């Protein structure tokens, strides 16, 4: 007949293969496809939807106050608010992101991120911020002389309640790693950091605590590759009624 | 002359690295979505190291670059204050001594010279690679650090200062990494390595020979704007 | 843009062969083994939520159109003294959701006279069947909030017709002097996958595959009040490079 | 000119199938073993460095782009009687650099919801898949001139990049009552090779795999005040014809 | 079906098969080529660069003394100053040189060899040699009077202070062997001597000790094939931290 060989790689089961197989049901008809709302053909179209950063992950920020920041007025000039580890591989706000979630299931990403800031307080505070994205290297810049050099936006909470801050994709490599290794020339991604401009004046019937909602995105340049298991989630035994799956 | 902004030098042969003369990145290899900043005369233009004493006992002379250059004028400051960088080099190695000198240099400008130290499996440190403006001394060039051969270094893109035949070298490098632009404080993509193999003989009076070395960083670009790190 | 996007595609996020079934049975004579040992057969009916990893690749969505590719991959231990390990004959029959699953070994349900079987030793490469898509519905409702029942008992959650169907398989050889631990794991790549409504991706660890409870863990991170983990404060900066 | 250049080409030069990896793990009980030795499972962080041959073949150049074909040949012996060798089905997942690598054997990190898998047994042919280019960079810095990370600890030499993963291979059997010595041979040849300026080919015997140290040997050749061995004089001619 | 049958050679593993074989990642993007300089398409790029000989692979020559040649102004007329073993696939003067590295992983080879001798003296020095390529059969020629009447160059150090001495090929077979037989008639290649010309003249004040620094490259019509494993490089037991990358 026709004299063949087996080449190395036979009958193994690579997971990821992309073979035909023998179908167990012959002249299945199946249902036929009706339009369903919202269809995903491409996982960046998840990434590029924006979704909350937990700013506020820490201790006595018991649940929803992780969320949203807490602002407040401060007595003395241009201090710090917050600043935001960019690593949207490794555990920090952008963990728990559409963002963030689905790129832990990758290895290498590209592309430019996008954070909004939605300011939630009343209408008559107003107020100036600051939203400096350092590129990597040195230390967190902690006082705003230090952070205005790097790429930033001044906001006004005028009829601006939100903005578009564009972290730009600053990088040697096309991709980035993750390594376990978050102070990596090949990973690290920079620090975001926001302080006041001015101030938060509030009148005497507002509440003085307003909180800020951040958000992130990914624009449309935003890449994955190398796709791995999910770290978020994890399995030490069985679930409950697995075994009654069985049964 | 080799005029490089402000910067010139009379002569009277270089090397093209790899065949390639060092330009700016172009478009359809730029990865970083911003323009890239190009100070075009400020750093682009010579930069003269200490000069190194060439002796009879001289093992060789190593410098890194950009680490030679992270300090030094307008381009240590676009280092210190961009995150990226990708520039190529003119370096200008030049050593004269009389007529009745005898003597070789082979300088060679080694791409990625991934170090090694002697009877030890500790990978050296970060003090002993990145020596900045006053580079290094070879304890093995014979081997070049690294357990390779010297015999063989001519591989690399570099020529010869035979004091027989000329008193210059004049190497012209242009982007070598895997990468279109680093950072130039963790990386050194270039190392100039200037080695005695015949070294400096006379019979007249012992004047003190040195090795001048101008680097000329040449098409500098730089992204990532911040504060100083220095 | 010279980035490929290739890789984040659906029909290549969840074309994956996870795990999906995973049992050591017992290969002896059971003439003294329980009601609940498996009496060199086992049943299985097939769902995505019993193992985690492919579980919440396909909590990502909603509604879902895939076909199941089952890929059986049947392993073999010997339970003092070792022999060579033998070279088991394998069937696993496909049962539909609620059918009659066989009650024995050599029960005469085994025989397929219209069912799905797939015949495959242990020494052969493992046995591949592409399960088509086998829904009434237009999707698999992945996520399916109400109820299967008219009365007011049915299981919430749980949809019959998001279920595939049963996996029962049994080894085709009779029961041998000595005792043998064979270990079938069941791979299933979904593929043709059309994917609908995406979903916040569970941050919270799973405890049962019947519904979508949550506990967390006792402290961040992945915890119920602190999902990603904590830091001093909002100026602190984790990771940050102090040279 | 006649004489073909063909063999010589970089394509021919690097690409031949040589050994990168190999570990005689014990297959047995391991509820006595200690935590150093291999309790049915092997991670394998992939590198060229491991073995001499096929690195100072790739230590020649200074950047390269391959597309590694990882072929494992998984080969087994029996540790005072003698029985049968088992046909052992065996597991290579790949986990990508510093990514969870599993603690046990029956871990639930085998399952393998996105990693890619490789299901092969010992008497089958050997598992060959191929890794693609998997670096950031546009090639493979095989000499890194420089740091990992922004503070003063990193490691010289080592780019993370340039790391192609883990080879995390275990064992789908469970554990048989007699031990047996698993030894697994990993080849690696590299494809579609573009390599970039070349380098000095190392004389001197390497010392680690993590850097380019050396000592050499003693005496020449290969030492380090003598590489090529001594003669005479440089007017005495070693192997002269003297008839 | 397709009725085969498995020829002999069937489940092999042959280490320089040219099969393609399943990707272990699906729809994996790699980085886009970048121009990196100097691209080697083919290893005899790396042969045809000079590289330096050591000719003085002598003891008491320690380190750097090994790679030139000192010679002297000599009393005597007509003095050997060195002779070079041509074997670039046995041990030598030509074995740490990219002709004689790359060469140790072949077995034939074919082509002309190209010498370059860089006289290292004062520009005061001046003198005569003579560069004798000696085709093999005899003994290495010891006088001037026997190397002369092979393919010899005479060089003067006017303004050169280099030369191109071509060893020609000349073999009677299309390549040559390695066969531990540096005298064979298929291996050996024959004998380069050096004499002193006229002498090495050099004024008061120059260094009468001057150096030559031999190269060696080889012609554009040099061949290799049956590749072969380095003999220059071996492992007797695995590296340092080889086993740390298992743990």
């Amino acid at each position: 007949g026709v004299p063949t060989y087996l080449l190395p790689g036979s009958g193994q089961f690579l997971t990821t293969d992309d073979h035909s197989s023998a179908p167990a049901l012959p002249c299945f008809n199946p249902t036929p496809e009706m339009h369903i709302p919202g269809q995903v053909r491409n996982m960046l179209e998840v990434v590029q939807v924006e979704s909350m950063m937990e700013i506020n992950n820490t201790e006595s920020a018991v649940g929803m106050e992780r969320l949203k920041v807490d602002i407040s007025a401060l007595t003395d000039v241009d201090q710090l608010l917050f600043n935001i580890p960019l690593d949207i591989q490794l555990d920090g706000p952008l963990r728990n992101t559409l963002v963030g979630n689905i790129s832990r299931y990758y290895t290498h990403w590209s592309g430019s991120l996008e954070m909004t800031f939605m300011f939630c307080g009343s209408f008559m505070a107003a107020g100036k911020l600051i939203l400096c994205y350092t590129p990597p290297g040195g230390s967190c810049p902690t006082t705003r002389e230090t952070a205005m050099l790097g790429t930033h936006i001044v906001w006004d909470f005028g009829l601006q309640s939100s903005v578009t801050l564009i972290i730009p994709w600053i990088s040697g490599s096309h991709y980035r790693m993750f390594n376990n290794d978050a102070k990596s020339t090949n990973a690290n991604v920079g620090y975001v950091t926001c302080f006041m401009q001015t101030n938060l004046i509030v009148p005497s019937e507002s509440s003085d605590t307003c909180s800020l909602i951040g958000f992130i995105a990914a624009k449309d340049d935003f890449s994955l590759r190398l796709m791995r298991d999910s770290p978020d989630i994890g399995q030490l035994d069985h679930l409950h009624a697995a075994e009654a799956a069985y049964q | 002359q080799l005029k490089l902004g402000n910067s010139a030098i009379v002569t009277q042969n270089y090397c093209c690295a790899y065949g390639e003369w060092p330009n700016y990145l172009p478009d359809h290899e730029a990865v970083a979505i911003d323009k890239p900043t190009q100070p075009e005369t400020a750093t682009d233009r010579f930069y003269t190291l200490k000069s190194v004493k060439w002796e009879t006992g001289s093992t060789g002379w190593w410098w890194k670059l950009p680490d030679a250059l992270n300090n030094i004028g307008m381009f240590g400051q676009n280092v210190q204050h961009h995150y990226l960088y990708r520039s190529g080099f003119l370096i200008h190695v030049q050593c004269n001594a009389t007529k009745f000198h005898q003597g070789a240099l082979l300088v060679v400008a080694i791409p990625e010279h991934q170090r090694g130290a002697h009877n030890t499996n500790t990978s050296p440190g970060f003090d002993d690679i990145m020596k900045g403006e006053e580079g290094g001394t070879f304890n093995h060039p014979y081997v070049l650090d690294d357990g390779t051969s010297l015999a063989c270094a001519t591989i690399f893109p570099h020529q010869w200062i035979n004091l027989r035949t000329n008193n210059s070298a004049t190497i012209v490098l242009p982007w070598m990494n895997a990468a279109p632009m680093d950072f130039p404080l963790r990386h050194n993509q270039w190392t100039l390595a200037i080695i005695p193999v015949v070294p400096l003989g006379t019979r007249t009076t012992s004047s003190m020979v040195p090795i001048t070395v101008s680097i000329a960083p040449m098409c500098c670009e730089f992204n990532g704007l911040r504060h100083a790190i220095t | 843009n010279q980035h490929g996007v290739s890789e984040t595609l659906v029909e290549n996020f969840l074309s994956r062969a996870a795990l999906v079934s995973k049992r050591s049975f017992e290969y002896k004579d059971h003439t003294s083994s329980t009601a609940r040992a498996d009496k060199n057969f086992f049943k299985w009916t097939i769902n995505t939520r019993s193992f985690v990893q492919l579980r919440r690749k396909l909590e990502l969505f909603t509604y879902l159109r895939f076909d199941a590719e089952i890929t059986i991959l049947t392993t073999v231990a010997v339970n003092n003294t070792y022999v060579g390990l033998p070279d088991l004959t394998l069937q696993a029959m496909f049962v539909p959701t609620g059918a009659l699953t066989p009650e024995k070994q050599d029960s005469f349900h085994w025989q397929s006279g219209s069912n799905a079987s797939v015949f495959f030793k242990i020494s052969d490469p493992p046995a591949r069947i592409t399960i088509p898509f086998m829904c009434i519905n237009s999707a698999y409702s992945v996520f399916y909030d109400g109820f299967a029942g008219f009365e007011k008992n049915g299981l919430y959650g749980i949809n019959p017709a998001d279920t595939i169907g049963n996996l029962c398989v049994r080894i085709v050889n009779e029961h041998q002097p000595v005792g043998f631990t064979v270990t079938v794991r069941v791979y299933m790549k979904p593929k043709h996958i059309k994917a609908w409504a995406p979903r916040p991706p569970r941050t919270l660890p799973y405890m049962s595959i019947a519904n979508a409870n949550y506990k967390g863990k006792e402290r961040a991170p992945n915890a119920l009040s602190a999902i990603i983990g904590n830091r001093d404060s909002v100026k602190t900066m984790p990771h940050n490079i102090v040279n």
